[PDB]
């Protein structure tokens, strides 16, 4: 372990420190920007939730098929978050195709597509690229919504699973049913209700699953954002931590070799 | 390499497994597997049969022939399909095949000291035919 | 600050030769060998397009 | 052996006419110490006879000088001489300034000297090493690390130092290019450090830009020399210098940036280097 | 002292009759420098006797071989000599190899000789343990850091080696077993790096899974010992060796994936691994 090898890594480890606390600030701005509108983005997904918060509707026994919607961004060193939420589309696909509905998932997230993209491949629909890079807004729920449509698939129930925003240092793997279908949708709940015909009732359905999307992905951006803040600040203390023992060890080499050089100078110097 | 130190047969394989090896080095070195199959997959697949390839035993020197036999059957991209722990099985086997019913083969190789177009197909024809009746 | 203090340098992570700098290797070649592919596949449709007219 | 069977091949020794054109000295490390540090002297004093006797240009080819000063420091003990930083001998500098101030081109006449000073563990900060780069006016230094990525010749483009590297001297177009290709390169050693954690796809399209661009002159840095056909097996090539500036040139401007990055590898002009893309097209 | 006492309980050394089987040879560190660089031979030569000229196996065990080459050091500086590297005599390898050759089985008799070697600093470019590599077919190297972690005992996976490690001497399948579990320790050690700076989560699930498999095998490399039940307070487990290699054939293959890793912490069989597993409910 020369000298040169231990400045090399010391000055390896700085770098990665001073990068990853650049990273920490840049992601704690964006953290900052994504609480700020998650606030609003809060009380419209709740309007969504309102549907079957009063009206309550339970998918009746069976569904033929089955939507997944997993969403998560493409850009990773934000921990588990795009881990719990492949965890958890596991456990739902294992949950499920026992009782014959033929799962299917939207890969909202590159990340969530690689992680399945290995295993469950051919559930995979349609996955959306270019999640995380940019704050989410209701028009990118729009594309994906529609698109989503626009496959026709027969997506009779729907499940859309997202780290919901817990605190600064927590988030929730949430998961919120989407009664997409019509038949469930006009349930004995929906006997009370009046003007409500079958047609504006799968309007309805639509305009509730691109809004619910837009609401997930706001969760799961902040929650994301606040993740890759407090990893890169734990990535920097380790940094931290790295360097002063490397610091140490430089030193303690450095005047060994000093002291060994000195050490064959005298006794060349005496064997004269 | 001692101004062609080598003999033909082993450079023409040989060169083709040191470049194959060095593009493998150079993808191979993450261990954080995110997605692309026909680049690096295929790139990285054939480094770790190369590697199993050059994997030998102590005390048990292989003869020349018998070495372009088995880099052949790697860089050919035969074993490609083979299991990346059941390269060195397929290695011991194809081995001993070799030796005791092509052992002209082996003889060829050696007196030419060149792997001709002819003594490719014959080459061609066992590690094909062995391959597939390599897993009973 | 202090001149004394052990200064880093741009590329010290790659002149390491850790595992950081490795993964730094291999990730440049990862994106640009499929780079590669898609602008040499491009090449070629631009060869065939004069090749057509 | 190899050396002196080649010339003879080649020409520039002729064992039977009376036209070489190149004298030999040798003292290899087969021999003692003590002529290990004189057979420099000898091969400068016929380069000296070629220069003041014979008012002609001469070329001094040296190689591995490191030995002139690593053979004084196996003989300082048993002279009597208390050894001095690392283990060389006291009288490094001198010594070697003695040797080295005889090789100049004086008024008289031109001694163009290329000298191989061999890096002790690759450590430019070794005494040996590093007197010698005060006695040297263009200094070329070979990094393993771009060995290793294969770019041969392995030139450190960073490091590489030459006093007529003025705009002044070599053009304003050559320094201009010459800058940009070194601004770049260390741009890009900057990215990397950012590359190993944020990931190459997390990176803005300017920096891609600016690595693909940096990559693609590393690459083309790299020649096929005639002398390395035995070991690449690329055929040698020869750049000339309004070719060489042309095409790191176009390469900075962007023109170029279609092509992938392997066509700029082992090539040489960048008429080879579009041509070689073409090739790959084809066998795509 | 407690060596002894120890011995005489045990009944290895026999203060009535002759059926004493050990002899004690001490140059203990109170000794001056001149006494510690000779007693080793002592003790060498009382093996000898019984290696040549009664023919009966003997187990030399010596304490610290080192202080032997420490010693010569002290001396060698009044001994007018030009001082070597670090400061060691100039005569280190030489009366290193004096001594160790003759601590060697011969075709009259046979001598397992187990030495301690001291490295000075944790330190073991030293030229004193450098040296004493070459004299030994088997080497065990402890290391503090796994002290630390607190795995008892601190042998290094990686670094200890032996030359009855040869498939047609030790068996197929004992190599197999060492072999892939040096394997996956040292993917581990590659990995650290990666781990310490970015965060386990930045891995690959099959890194995971590699990662979590390492820690199982060096939880389960620890063992209680019976000289240690005093100081941990666990009964130590001499574990035979069949055992041993199942046991890592078994972590190796992942039947126990789904066990804690701290279920093989200090546990002599895997057994005793599943049952302090289930034990930790």
């Amino acid at each position: 372990a020369t000298l040169k090898d231990i400045t090399r890594r010391l000055k390896s480890i700085k770098n990665i420190q001073k990068i990853t606390k650049s990273m920490k600030m840049v992601a704690a701005a964006k953290y900052a920007r994504a609480e700020r509108d998650l606030k609003p983005a809060r009380v419209y997904g709740i309007g969504s939730l309102a549907l079957y918060e009063k009206a309550d509707i339970k998918v009746p026994e069976d569904k033929k098929k089955h939507l997944i919607i997993g969403v998560s961004s493409d850009r990773g060193l934000c921990g588990a978050i795009h881990s719990s939420v492949a965890k958890q589309i596991k456990s739902e696909v294992a949950n499920l195709t026992a009782a014959g509905k033929e799962v299917k998932i939207v890969g909202v997230g590159d990340k969530i597509r690689g992680i399945l993209h290995r295993t469950h491949s051919d559930q995979f629909l349609v996955t959306f690229k270019e999640v995380g890079r940019k704050p989410p807004t209701f028009g990118d729920a729009s594309v994906i919504a529609l698109e989503l449509l626009n496959s026709g698939y027969e997506f009779d129930e729907g499940s859309i699973i997202f780290n919901r925003f817990r605190s600064v240092i927590s988030y929730k793997t949430e998961e919120k049913p989407i009664f997409s279908l019509d038949t469930v949708a006009s349930a004995e709940s929906m006997s009370i209700y009046d003007d409500i015909d079958a047609d504006v009732l799968r309007n309805y359905q639509e305009y509730s699953l691109a809004n619910i999307i837009y609401y997930s992905l706001k969760e799961s951006t902040t929650s994301e954002q606040s993740a890759r803040m407090t990893a890169m600040d734990n990535a920097s203390k380790n940094a931290s931590e790295m360097i002063d023992k490397l610091t140490l060890t430089f030193n303690r080499t450095r005047q060994a070799v000093i002291t060994k050089e000195l050490i064959e100078i005298i006794s060349g110097a005496a064997a004269l | 390499v001692g101004s062609a130190a080598q003999t033909r047969a082993m450079k023409q394989v040989a060169g083709t497994m040191k470049l194959e090896l060095a593009q493998y080095r150079e993808v191979a070195a993450f261990a954080q597997f995110g997605d692309l199959d026909a680049a690096t997959q295929q790139l990285l697949s054939r480094g770790v049969r190369l590697t199993e390839l050059l994997k030998q035993g102590q005390y048990a020197p292989m003869a020349i022939e018998e070495q372009v036999a088995v880099i052949y059957a790697g860089v050919r991209g035969y074993l490609d399909k083979l299991e990346p722990s059941k390269i060195t099985k397929f290695e011991n086997a194809f081995l001993s095949h070799v030796i005791s019913q092509h052992q002209a083969l082996l003889g060829k190789i050696r007196a030419d000291g060149k792997i001709s177009e002819e003594t490719d197909a014959k080459l061609k024809e066992i590690v094909t035919n062995f391959l597939a009746g390599f897993e009973a | 600050d202090t001149p004394e203090g052990v200064r880093s340098g741009a590329g010290a992570v790659r002149d390491a030769g850790g595992a950081f700098g490795k993964k730094e290797q291999a990730d440049e070649e990862r994106y640009f060998r499929a780079r590669a592919r898609e602008q040499l596949a491009a090449l070629k449709k631009h060869h065939e397009n004069e090749i057509s007219h | 052996n190899d050396l002196y069977h080649e010339m003879i091949e080649s020409g520039v020794i002729n064992l039977k006419d009376a036209t070489s054109k190149v004298a030999l000295v040798y003292g290899q490390m087969n021999e003692p110490p003590g002529a290990r540090a004189r057979v420099a002297l000898t091969g400068l004093t016929v380069a000296e006879y070629f220069r003041d006797q014979e008012g002609q240009d001469v070329l001094l080819f040296i190689d591995n000088i490191f030995r002139f000063t690593q053979a004084g420091s196996e003989v300082s003990a048993l002279l009597g001489r208390i050894p001095s930083a690392v283990g060389y001998q006291p009288t490094l500098a001198t010594d070697m300034g003695t040797m080295q101030e005889r090789i100049t081109t004086t008024k008289k006449g031109s001694i163009t000297s290329v000298q191989a000073i061999y890096v002790p563990a690759d450590d430019l900060t070794d005494p040996a090493p590093a007197t010698t780069f005060a006695h040297l006016d263009a200094t070329t230094v070979l990094s393993r690390a771009i060995a290793e990525l294969g770019i041969y010749p392995a030139v450190d483009p960073l490091d590489s130092t030459s006093r007529i590297m003025d705009p002044n001297i070599v053009g304003s177009e050559h320094y201009d290019v010459a800058r940009g290709v070194q601004k770049i390169l260390q741009d890009y050693k900057s990215l990397q450090d950012i590359i190993a954690i944020l990931g190459m796809d997390e990176l803005s399209e300017e920096d891609k830009l600016t690595v693909s661009r940096a990559r693609k002159i590393q690459r083309f840095l790299s020649q096929p020399f005639q002398v390395a056909e035995v070991f690449t097996g690329h055929l040698g090539k020869l750049v000339p210098l309004k070719e060489t500036i042309k095409g790191f040139q176009q390469i900075l401007a962007g023109e170029y940036d279609h092509l992938p990055e392997q066509a700029f590898y082992m090539v040489g002009p960048i008429e080879e280097a579009v041509a070689k893309a073409d090739k790959l097209a084809e066998e795509h």
